């Protein structure tokens, strides 16, 4: 039931674990994770 | 007692040994959710292109009635949707403003023509224009509608 | 006026669905007489083939035609599959719809479904004009065989 | 008639009133790759806020299809049924937009864009041009991801006209997968084919139907699966235990490397070409006016793509078709309304008078129209064929006396 | 901008199948 | 099947095809009886013959052009009932068995028969929800290279050493029976396409 | 017919005698039976 | 600016849990 | 009869909307003429190397 993570996050932060789906739709519209590539 | 492998001495084994055999749910294709307070299994009617809703729906109506004896206690068919109940709306409708077309002009027309029997004709041009139309229609295969009455 | 074919294509990828079932389904229906339009849906095991015919046509002329055509076409799909013909009726046909609900508790989705797949469907589907009367939600009682790798 | 030229330019554009049905369904798009787990939360959750609205008496949610061929709604896609209460029984000033407004303001949850429509107008509209909403547009071409890339510019500009409430292009390969590359060698090594090592993903891993029990009148499904907990994930199916042919116990991941990917969700065809539609939701505009605005904003800031070809389905499409049928009717109904009075009084100057006394019925009603605050439509443009031959007959006994 | 709140959670009150837990053999 | 003047040519279909049913039972096994185009042999309306002179493509490159392109381009035009490949050659996957490897191996044609047809297949493991997103659980197993074809599995020792297809066969890509030959100008074999029209259009 | 427990329940708990409620084709029953509470 | 801005009546009503990411052994 | 000396169809590869036939078949030269058949080659179920 868990991941573990290489490296990408930080002790601490908050992820959302429940409604995942339909916010990361809208983040994906929003263009927020064309944003957050275009970052990097 | 699926017989999947017998020794010499006819000791079996069977599915039982290797598997736990459950009544579950099938995956589900489709879902239904009833007035936002439970999942449900629900029926639609679906009518053949071409033929008379109102007519069936009746049909259905009643026969439903007939299995209400039938149904299992505590069994209840709420109903979703009805196009039923839009048709007399609609038939009612325009039944309705053929009507009042028909008293506004001929208290129209009798008030243009101040004899009763001079408003009496123009007003007996109605329910015979009607029947001949309607006559018609039946010998063109055309039901009556918000558009076949419109005309 | 619209036929329906329904496909089945167990377990197969949408893509393949598209290349083995669906396309060479709707290329052929193209090429029917009387054909304006056809709309392809390849799903994950599933082809849905919508053939819209042009105005003034004879709706029992454009089923009995596309028959003829998924006969000379039903060796052209995968061995298992076969090329189903969808009801006389469409979308519009949806004309009552009802839900079956037990409040006490002693009937559930499952006893619901089976009640109307194996009781209701076939006291309304006896009523004339009635092509279809189609289950909607509820739960298939399914016989697990759930095995233990080990 | 340079008097008309006014309340013309100030009237919208539609193919047919909206008219208004007992009640209507809420139509709801989404991304592709939704669960029908989640899919089906999302119905309740939409459909208890449906309900709290006043207005409505029933909701009928349904996501995914039912048994029948004329239904091929994934489960992601939603058709919930909404019943509204009689019409004496709304609020005060209470009407079917106001109404309508309060659903599209009450329900509503992110990445998901909201869809109201009436029954049978929808189920007739899908059933012509296919697509679910008033407006649509058509992305065609043969490169999925090239049209999948125009849909998503043209659905972005489509927000930013005035009168657009929501629009969604439904993507073509948004689709996820798990992919179980089988090794034919590794495999091979145990003595198994590629068919050996697949009746794991048929029947292991995935619940494969295996047979039917029958009773009686009725058929059940039989089916063979592990417990979940051994194909939870990936990594699980790594481990997913395989006992080969010669009895050895070895994983999944022994023979065939799993890959997550992502590629086609439902390959949509129409005439076998590849399309996307994008379902765009105005209801405070007319419709023409809209659509005259989208093709404004999609031709400016959108170049098109070699292979990719854009179009304006849905109704627009259909009033395209009916004005095309129009313009090129109504010279039949001038010349006809032209020999009825070349016969009647047999004077050519003279009939060339009473058709001429048409354009004065025009400008009558598209005044009262406005005023009414109506939109052209082949509702009101058959009022005006039906309105012509009654100035025409009017013409006559007015040339009578 | 409605503040018009629902209970996320699952909801079940068309009916449901109990039975109770009864100290018996097997 | 020849119908007598003034038959309506879809009711002749129609007929056909009722009776195709009530014998299809009265037929072998494998056999199936498939309905032929709704044209003749009058219906041949146009047809060509298609060559590349710089030798960049070949007959059985022309004859994938024809039956996997231009077919479908064609076919969607109105009142064309049929758009027929006439000569050229069709790709074929030859495995051919060498007799006395069999024997040097162990393996008989049968097991190289079964085997093949265990090893050119997809399958789907349903799906299963992640992120509350759906993931298709699909399986490959498609031959699509001749090394595809090498490795299929024919037996397997204790050890794990495995014995392949290609231990007994050479998988070589040849062109399958013709059955039709198409020639242009007296000069070159070629692979030619002919558009059939509508009985009646 | 009747599994026998060995712990965690109490005599007379109620308890809703169906997996029915759970989507067979791979509702993860874990996030499945989180979703009925909060 | 980076990320994408919900109405919390929405994602309230979605029903959104959140998990604090931590370090240690799986 | 069908697959050694004939070449019988066994199966096609999907090649996207293609198929194209897959055949078994010894050489040409075990099948050259009747004297050929006489002495196709047959390896017996019991393992056996006849004619």
């Amino acid at each position: 039931g868990v991941t573990a993570l290489r490296s990408g996050l930080a002790e601490g932060e908050k992820v959302v674990s429940s409604g995942l789906f339909l916010i990361d739709s809208e983040a994906n519209i929003s263009g927020a994770l064309e944003r957050m590539r275009s970052e990097s | 007692h699926i017989v999947l492998k017998a020794s010499e001495n006819g000791v079996p084994v069977y599915l039982r040994d290797v598997a736990k055999v459950q009544i579950g749910p099938e995956m589900r294709r489709g879902i239904a959710e009833l007035n936002g307070e439970g999942e449900v299994a629900g029926g639609v009617v679906i009518l053949r292109s071409g033929k008379n809703a109102r007519e069936v729906i009746a049909a259905v109506k009643d026969k439903l009635e007939t299995l209400k004896s039938s149904l299992p206690e505590g069994v209840e068919i709420v109903t979703t949707y009805d196009r039923s109940q839009l048709i007399d709306r609609a038939i009612d409708n325009l039944s309705g403003k053929l009507l009042e077309e028909f008293i506004v002009v001929a208290v129209v027309c009798a008030l243009f023509l101040w004899h009763v029997r001079s408003a009496l004709v123009a007003i007996i041009s109605l329910p015979l224009g009607l029947c001949i139309a309607f006559i018609v229609m039946h010998f063109q295969g055309l039901n009556a509608n918000i558009m076949s009455l419109g005309g | 006026v619209q036929v329906i074919i329904k496909t089945s294509y167990p377990g197969q990828a949408p893509q393949i669905v598209e290349n083995q079932v669906t396309y060479p389904l709707t290329t052929t229906m193209l090429s029917v007489p009387g054909a304006k339009t056809v709309r392809g849906f390849s799903q994950f095991g599933d082809s849905y083939v919508y053939v819209i015919f042009e105005d003034g046509t004879d709706p029992y002329w454009a089923r009995s035609r596309v028959l003829e055509y998924l006969n000379q076409v039903q060796g052209k799909l995968p061995a298992g599959v076969s090329a189903e013909l969808g009801p006389d009726a469409t979308g519009v046909g949806w004309i009552y719809e009802y839900a079956l609900v037990d409040r006490s508790g002693k009937h559930d989705l499952a006893d619901l479904r089976s009640l109307q797949d194996w009781f209701l469907k076939y006291e309304l589907k006896t009523i004339p004009d009635v092509a279809e009367v189609a289950s909607v939600g509820g739960v298939v009682k399914e016989y697990q065989v759930v095995i233990d790798p080990q | 008639v340079l008097t008309v030229l006014w309340p013309l330019n100030k009237v919208g554009g539609e193919f047919l009133p909206q008219i208004n049905e007992g009640d209507l369904l809420y139509m709801p798009s989404t991304l592709p790759g939704i669960s029908a787990a989640e899919a089906a939360s999302m119905l309740q959750k939409t459909d208890k806020l449906i309900m709290s609205v006043p207005e409505v008496a029933r909701v009928f949610g349904k996501t995914g299809k039912a048994e029948t061929a004329t239904d091929s709604a994934p489960l992601e896609m939603v058709e919930t049924t909404i019943q509204l209460k009689p019409q004496e029984q709304w609020r005060p000033g209470m009407t079917m937009d106001k109404i309508i407004e309060e659903l599209d303001n009450t329900v509503r949850l992110p990445g998901l864009a909201n869809l109201w429509v009436p029954p049978i107008r929808n189920r007739i509209d899908m059933l012509s041009t296919g697509i679910k909403s008033p407006i649509g547009i058509k992305v065609s071409g043969t490169v999925l991801a090239d049209i999948d890339a125009m849909a998503e510019q043209i659905e972005e500009v489509a927000r930013t006209v005035p009168g657009v409430a929501s629009a969604l292009a439904e993507r073509l390969e948004g689709g996820r997968y798990i992919n179980v590359e089988i090794n034919r060698e590794k495999a091979a090594r145990y003595g198994m084919t590629v068919a050996d090592v697949q009746l794991f993903v048929t029947s292991a891993v995935g619940g494969a139907m295996v047979g039917e029990t029958v009773e009686g009148i009725a058929r059940y499904p039989i089916n063979l699966r592990y417990p979940q907990s051994w194909r939870d994930s990936p990594q699980a199916l790594r481990q997913l235990p395989i006992l080969t042919p010669m009895k050895q116990q070895i994983t999944l991941a022994d023979v065939a490397d799993i890959k997550v990917s992502t590629g086609p969700s439902m390959l949509k065809t129409e005439n076998a070409r590849p399309t996307s539609w994008i379902y765009i939701d105005a209801r405070d505009r007319d419709m023409v006016s809209v659509v005259h605005d989208l093709q404004k904003a999609i031709a400016e800031k959108v170049q098109l793509k070699p292979g990719t070809s854009v179009a304006f389905s849905g109704q627009f499409e259909l009033l395209e078709r009916a004005n095309h049928k129009l313009k090129l009717m109504v010279p039949m109904t001038l010349m006809i309304i032209f020999v009825l009075l070349y016969l009647a009084f047999r004077r050519v100057g003279e009939a060339l008078l009473i058709i001429s006394s048409v354009p004065f019925a025009l400008v009558g009603g598209i005044w009262l129209l406005w005023w009414m605050g109506f939109h052209l439509s082949v509702a009101t443009g058959t009022g005006f064929i039906a309105l012509a031959g009654v100035a025409a007959e009017f013409g006559v006994v007015m040339l009578m006396y | 901008a409605s503040g018009v709140r629902i209970d996320p959670t699952q909801t079940q009150n068309l009916g449901v199948k109990t039975a109770t837990v009864t100290r018996g053999p097997l | 099947v020849i119908f007598e003047d003034g038959t309506d040519p879809y009711w002749a279909r129609s007929r056909v095809l009722e009776y195709l049913n009530q014998v299809q039972g009265k037929l072998p096994a494998g056999v199936s009886a498939e309905l032929g185009p709704d044209a003749t042999g009058v219906g041949w309306i146009y047809e060509y013959a298609l060559v590349d002179r710089s030798g960049k493509h070949d007959l059985a490159d022309l004859r994938s052009l024809q039956d996997w392109f231009l077919k479908y381009e064609l076919k969607t035009i109105p009142d064309v009932a049929e758009v027929a490949s006439v000569g050229g050659v069709v790709k074929e996957y030859q495995v051919v068995i060498d007799p006395q490897r069999l024997a040097q191996y162990g393996i008989s044609l049968a097991e190289v028969k079964s085997a093949l047809d265990a090893s050119n297949q997809e399958a789907g493991g349903s799906s299963i929800e992640l992120a509350e997103a759906e993931y298709m659980v699909r399986a490959s197993g498609y031959l699509q290279t001749l090394d595809d074809f090498n490795h299929i599995v024919l037996k397997a020792s204790e050890n794990g050493v495995p014995v392949y297809l290609r231990d007994v066969a050479k998988v070589q890509i040849g062109p399958e029976m013709r059955r039709g030959i198409a020639e242009l100008n007296g000069e070159g074999e070629v692979a030619g396409g002919v558009v059939i029209l509508r009985s009646g259009k």
